[PDB]
DNA sequence: GCCATTTTCGCGGCTATTTTTTTACTCCCAAAGTTCCGCTATCAGTTAGTAAAAT
DNA sequence: ATTTTACTAACTGATAGCGGAACTTTGGGACACCCACAGGTTACGCGAAAATGGC
RNA sequence: AAUAG
């Protein structure tokens, strides 16, 4: 999980987004945007915020995004 | 929910809101029905029904009535529960004294009333009278009256007084007080008083007053008149299996206190002789005293099994008790634990995992899945299917299992490496496997071990396991940053056998064009393992820039060293392979690995490490056998050269030539001599052969004997072992210490006769019994430091002080103990590191000093430093990242929200059952002590200087004559006393001597400003002052053991910091203990808490008085920003157990120990916990503020800002 | 009234797994509250029968 | 003309109530004279702090 | 108490 580290900066800020992000996945009716090659929703996380799909600011951004629809 | 927790006094008004009833009869159940009986402990009408929505009479039966009162009974109808949380209460016939507030020591009842315990005793027990209104007499309150006297007074006065006896009077002594007006008074007497003692009693009593005056407590409530009563489901009476039933004494100890109040308001009711009454009295009083502390008045009430009854204190208190039993720890759900094997094919991110125990811890799991693919139509049909064990449901724990981590846990759990998460790999039988390269951060061998397992749930936590506690995540040692999966055993052996050299070997001196056809060569039995050869080698060298350069060339190698150079990640030189690889090579093969690669390259470099090292282990077919312990020939004839000379000294004994201390003192050292020489001897015939090379000519080569190879290598084995397997045993001691003088000449290959044996267990006894011992003292000792340091975690990023530590190499002698850049890597620079005779600026300040900067720092030749420290942090709460430094097992600098103090605490005890002038280099001489300064500038060479060839400045040359471990640690922990501390200069001035007063003498200092100090010294004490000298402060005057305090008191922070960690370093690295220093800084910084006010200034801070010295600093500036006159205090340094009792929250000081006192203090204060620390969050079941849970307890601290 | 000596007080590692304990002893009577069997009587549910309707 | 269904009345069981006698339960009384108790215990050790004693 | 680490 070096790369997730190195994208978020601390273990646990990256703990929270992961876990956020998994749970709009798995209770939340949100879509992966990475394949998802039969993993876990923990695991997508991880890997869209290696990507830098996924940050704490985006998710804030697309709340806002669906509090204002 | 809620913020705090509030404790204090209760109030008669506050137990009866707290009571839905009262109990007036010791009735329990009845003996036929089993139904709770009216009035009684366990009634009904009082703490609520005994089947859900029901009455004892049956009429309301269902949640149609629910909240109706049954007119028949008076039983409502609501759920059973309520009987866990409905209280009662019991109107006391006679006021009783808490024996909380009347024996813990101090009484606080004695205290507020200024009268003695044994006269309070008196009073209580009805033995002597005591006033409560004088009246219009002489009488004052509070004076003691016999019945005698009082009969006289009463005859002499009539009514103009009040005299009472028992705890009435207290009761009417305490509520007739002015706490305002007594509180003037101690103030002003405090104004006007010069005697210390007194002065320390006002204080403690003004302490008391102010607290009860400002807590809102009244003193008399520190009498009983209305006892509560704890809720039935708390002290059960339940059935057991034949007819039998279950209780708590705790129903005993309330039949006791109801029947003797019952019997005390009949006695009453009939008018009985006043001595009938007393004797009641005193018998409810004994009562509730059992109920409350059983066995701190006198003898402990014991029951029909003859065993002291179990109170409410001790429900509450001990190990045992509910504050370590069920709330510090627990036992959890989704958990289970079996043997550990070894898995040898495993990654290191897997574990082998029993398919019928995962089958039982993710059950639910299971049974959602079951239901999300329509296999299975409800929740039961799913459990009929997991119980049936069918392939589909394999398959489904399978997939639930998929990437789902588990966390494995082995007691004791000495550091946080001791629970892992690994992913779980389904395998058929009932033993977990575990990972080889994890073993030792477990401390676990395949001798019968077990692991317990735990699932993690929720996404949050199965992301920590991956994230945090994964074992790839933690492959360095978070105590000193060095590697923790180094390997160890068959790993090392075999990479110890596949890179030795041999001498005229098959294929020596071929050309090979690379790894992959030394391979070939290897396995079509061309060349051996062992044989020399050139090799093409291409070998990248990644640069601390980055650069990446890529170089072949033919390199002088063998085939194993190629074949292993095969594994080996680009980026590394091939020098780290061309060698024999002992453990150190391959520790050292790993670190590089880590330092210039990262962390992918190095899991997947010591996975392949373990598999070849396996491998050739192997092949190899090293084998242990009788004819592989080699004897030397030499021992025979070194035996019999000590067995006659020391028949020569027996002979000079007999001639009185020397005494009998000299003789064993000299057949000692004979025998130890003999014992060196046989060894050396063993050992130079071990460790080489004569082979025949190419030329024909015999050449030296080193032995492949397997004792000389597994003690080479490192893998198993040390000198002093195949010492006693192949030489000898050596001198043994007894068990008082002192050594036999016959040794034993034998070693384990001949076999020793039954004296030798019986004298080897002698000292195997002691061994044994030592570590069984110190096992517990150590325990002890880690939780002491978890106690204290638990609140440390990293807050704030940087804190903006200047303040810093002074750092230099260790010297203690003539050579250095430690170096200056194993000091300094991950510690953030103070002051700025400018060139030695210069002003360039080669490291700014707040720079993080890695490799890197570490290599630069020991090629300038700089020898002091200044870096931030913990213990100079001005944080407000907690420390901050850049005065802590690097994380040593992360690597970068720390995070917010660490715990640091956990992991202080864990890494110093862990390794505690471990534990148990001519100058030699050439260049100047400065005197400051005795320093000998190289040309480049280094300090080498630290000597003491005694009250020489060369003075100061003048160059010297080599050569030249210029002329107990864990108590220890412990000792220095809790800041103890030594028994004769050395005396110090208490200010700076002038000597004087004095008069040599009878029993012990004085002496007097003459100060700066002409006043004299005196002071106090023993008879014996070679002191080293003089008159007419100018003795600076923390000057030696008499030699001995330096006091912590004093060196506070007169020298600083620093030194004390100084002091605390070079003794504690000095143990731990005696014993080959790898430990920074941060974490040592971190105890002492939680030693050095408090602070005693020696200027009250305009500050709410009294003289004398000791509080905590971040409130002082808070309110200084608070005050300098109110341009006032700022509080003068002297910091103090206390043991961690002080330190760990006097804490600001009362949760976590009573849940470590004394939980009487902490409960007493802080009822009679009237405290508020603000939940602050990790224990109180622990406890109270949230998330404690480091880590995960850090950010959430700061958005909270913001809304409640706002 | 401070300096030393004696007396309490609280403490002494973590996980597992095997398995209950045991002395001590008045009687009778009259008065009062509770229970257990049997019977009654009412209401509600169930079931059998018959007419009403639909094919 | 036949079959299904809706309506109604009778049976039966549960249940609340009552009677009353047996059964359990509670309170009072006993008149040679008797007149102060246990009751095991403990081979801990160490450090602090609190209470006593010395002149 | 006994046993295992
Ligand atoms: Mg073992
Ligand atoms: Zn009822
Ligand atoms: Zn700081």
């Amino acid at each position: 999980v070096q790369d997730a580290v190195e994208k978020i900066g601390n273990r646990f800020d990256l703990v929270l987004v992961a876990a956020r992000r998994a749970r709009q996945m798995q209770s939340g009716g949100k879509d992966a945007l990475v394949p998802e090659e039969n993993d876990k929703p923990t695991v997508i996380a991880l890997r869209e915020i290696e990507e830098g799909l996924i940050t704490k600011d985006v998710l804030d951004a697309r709340e806002r995004q669906e509090q204002q629809e | 929910e809620f913020d705090a927790i509030k404790i204090g006094l209760a109030s008669p008004d506050m137990i009866r809101s707290w009571s839905f009833g009262e109990v007036k009869k010791p009735e329990t159940i009845n003996y036929r029905t089993f139904k709770p009986e009216r009035d009684g402990l366990f009634c009904a009408r009082i703490f609520g029904p005994v089947k859900d929505y029901e009455c004892l009479c049956g009429k309301y039966k269902r949640l149609k009535h629910r909240g109706v009162i049954c007119e028949k009974c008076g039983v409502e109808v609501t759920q059973t529960k309520v009987r866990r949380d409905r209280m009662g209460h019991i109107e006391l016939a006679s006021p009783v004294a808490h024996i909380w507030f009347l024996k813990s020591l101090p009484s606080r009842i004695g205290l507020l009333m200024d009268m003695p315990l044994r006269d309070i005793e008196r009073v209580l027990y009805f033995e002597m009278y005591v006033v409560t209104e004088p009246g219009m007499t002489d009488l004052e309150r509070g004076q003691m009256l016999t019945e005698e006297e009082y009969l006289d007074r009463l005859e002499e006065w009539g009514d103009e007084f009040t005299a009472k006896m028992g705890a009435e009077a207290i009761k009417d002594l305490l509520a007739s007080m002015d706490l305002p007006a007594e509180a003037e008074q101690m103030r002003e007497e405090l104004d006007t008083t010069n005697s210390e003692t007194k002065r320390k009693k006002l204080t403690k009593r003004l302490k008391l007053v102010e607290a009860f005056v400002a807590s809102g407590n009244k003193p008399e409530w520190m009498i009983l008149t209305v006892l509560p009563v704890l809720p039935p489901d708390l002290r059960p009476l339940v059935p057991l299996d034949g007819g039998r039933f279950a209780t708590s004494d705790l129903n005993d100890l309330y039949r006791r206190v109801i029947n003797r109040n019952n019997r005390l308001k009949r006695l009453l009711e009939l008018a009985a002789p006043d001595i009938i009454v007393r004797n009641e009295k005193r018998m409810l009083q004994e009562s509730v005293d059992a109920l409350l502390d059983n066995g701190r008045r006198g003898r402990a009430i014991t029951g029909s099994n003859k065993r002291p009854l179990k109170s409410l204190a001790d429900m509450i208190k001990g190990k045992q008790g509910r504050f370590r039993q069920n709330l510090l720890g627990k036992r959890v759900d989704y958990s289970g634990r079996s043997v550990i094997t070894v898995g040898p094919y495993l990654r290191l991110h897997q574990c082998g995992l029993p398919k019928k125990m995962a089958l039982e811890l993710f059950k639910p799991f299971i049974y959602s899945k079951l239901e999300t693919r329509g296999l299975a139509t409800t929740i039961k049909a799913a459990k009929k299917m997991v119980e049936r064990e069918e392939a589909v449901v394999w398959d489904i724990l399978d997939e639930v299992i998929r990437e789902h981590p588990v966390l494995l846990n082995r007691a004791p759990t000495l550091h946080r490496l001791g629970i892992q998460a690994f992913e779980p790999v389904l395998i058929e039988g009932k033993a977990i496997q575990l990972h080889p390269l994890v073993c030792a951060a477990y401390n676990a061998d395949f001798d019968g071990d077990q692991m317990a397992v735990h699932v993690p749930l929720t996404l949050e936590a199965q992301l920590e396991a991956r994230t945090l506690m994964m074992s790839t995540n933690n492959i360095l040692s978070p105590a000193s940053g060095d590697p923790i999966i180094v390997p160890s055993q068959d790993v090392v052996l075999g990479l110890y056998y596949m890179t030795r050299e041999k001498i005229n070997a098959k294929g020596e001196g071929m050309y090979l064009t690379g790894p992959a056809e030394a391979e070939k060569a290897y396995r079509t039995k061309t060349a051996e393992l062992h044989a020399r050869v050139k090799v093409r080698i291409t070998e990248t060298i990644k640069h601390e820039n980055g650069k990446l350069t890529t170089e072949t060339k033919m390199i002088d190698t063998t085939v194993g060293r190629a074949m292993l150079w095969q594994i080996v990640p680009k980026g590394l030189p091939y020098s780290l392979v061309n060698q024999k690889l002992g453990k150190k090579q391959i520790s050292n093969l790993l670190n590089e690995a880590y330092r210039k690669l990262g962390l992918k390259d190095t899991v997947i470099f010591a996975d392949q490490i373990m598999y070849t090292g396996f491998a050739y282990a192997a092949l190899s077919g090293v084998s242990v056998g009788i004819d592989d312990m080699v004897v030397p020939a030499a021992k025979y004839t070194e035996i019999a050269e000590a067995e006659e000379e020391v028949r020569e000294i027996q002979e000079q004994f007999q001639s009185g030539l020397v005494t009998a201390g000299e003789r064993y003192n000299k057949v000692i050292d004979i025998w130890a001599s003999t014992n060196d020489r046989v060894a050396k001897a063993m050992m130079e015939n071990l460790s080489s052969e004569q082979v025949i090379n190419r030329q024909g000519e015999q050449e030296k080569q080193e032995s492949f004997n397997s004792i000389y190879m597994m003690a080479d290598s490192g893998a198993r084995g040390s000198a002093a072992q195949i010492r006693q397997l192949a030489g000898m045993r050596g001198l043994m001691a007894r068990p008082d210490g002192s050594i036999i003088e016959t040794p034993i000449t034998a070693n384990f290959k001949e076999g020793l006769n039954v004296l030798q044996y019986f004298i080897s267990t002698h000292g195997a006894r002691k061994g044994l019994a030592d570590t069984a011992l110190k096992t517990a003292n150590s325990g002890y000792l880690t939780r002491r430091l978890v106690d204290v340091a638990q609140d440390v975690v990293v807050t704030e990023h940087d804190c903006g002080t200047l303040e810093g530590v002074v750092m230099t190499p260790h010297i203690e002698g003539g050579d250095v103990k430690v170096a200056l850049t194993e000091l300094a890597l991950g510690r953030v620079v103070s002051e700025d590191i400018l060139k030695p005779g210069t002003d360039e600026v080669l490291i700014p300040r707040n720079t993080l000093l890695d490799e890197k900067w570490c290599k630069v720092i020991n090629d300038n030749s700089v020898d002091q430093i200044k870096v931030r420290s913990v213990v100079t942090c001005d944080s407000d709460f907690g420390c901050c990242a850049q005065c802590y430094g690097r994380d040593l097992a992360r690597g970068h600098l720390v995070n917010q929200g660490e715990a640091v103090g956990v992991i202080a605490a864990q890494s110093i005890g862990e390794p505690g059952t471990q534990l148990t002038i001519q100058a030699k280099n050439n260049g100047s001489v400065k005197l400051h002590e005795l320093t000998i300064i190289d040309e480049f500038g280094r300090t080498k060479e630290k000597h003491k200087l005694p009250y020489l060839s060369k003075a100061d400045g003048d160059a010297v040359a080599a050569g030249e004559t210029v002329a107990g471990g864990l108590p220890r640690v412990a000792d220095l922990f809790e800041a103890r006393k030594p028994k004769e501390p050395a005396i110090l200069a208490e200010h700076s001035g002038t000597v004087s001597f004095g008069k040599e007063t009878k029993g012990k003498r004085r002496l007097i200092i003459t100060r700066d400003s002409g006043d004299t100090y005196e002071e106090m010294i023993p008879k014996h004490r070679q002191l080293n002052v003089f008159e007419g000298e100018r003795i600076e402060r923390g000057d030696v005057i008499a030699d001995g053991p330096e006091s912590p305090h004093d060196i506070l008191r007169l020298r600083g922070i620093h030194a004390v910091t100084t002091y605390i960690a070079n003794e504690v370093q000095e143990v731990y690295r005696l014993q080959g203990v790898k430990i920074n220093d941060k974490h040592i800084e971190t105890i002492v910084r939680q030693m050095l808490r408090k602070c005693t006010i020696t200027f009250a200034g305009d500050s709410e801070f009294l003289p004398g008085e000791t509080v905590e010295y971040s409130q002082v600093k808070i309110a200084n500036r608070k005050l300098v920003e109110e341009g006032k006159e700022p509080a003068r205090f002297e910091r103090e340094l206390l043991g961690i157990t002080k330190a760990s009792l006097a804490t600001e929250s009362f949760i976590s000081a009573a849940s470590f120990q004394e939980t009487t006192r902490v409960l007493t203090e802080a009822a009679v204060s009237g405290k508020r916990d603000d939940l602050r620390g990790l224990k109180e969050n622990v406890i109270v079941g949230r998330l404690i503020p480091a880590g995960t849970g850090f950010a959430y307890h700061q958005d909270r601290q913001a809304k409640r800002a706002q």
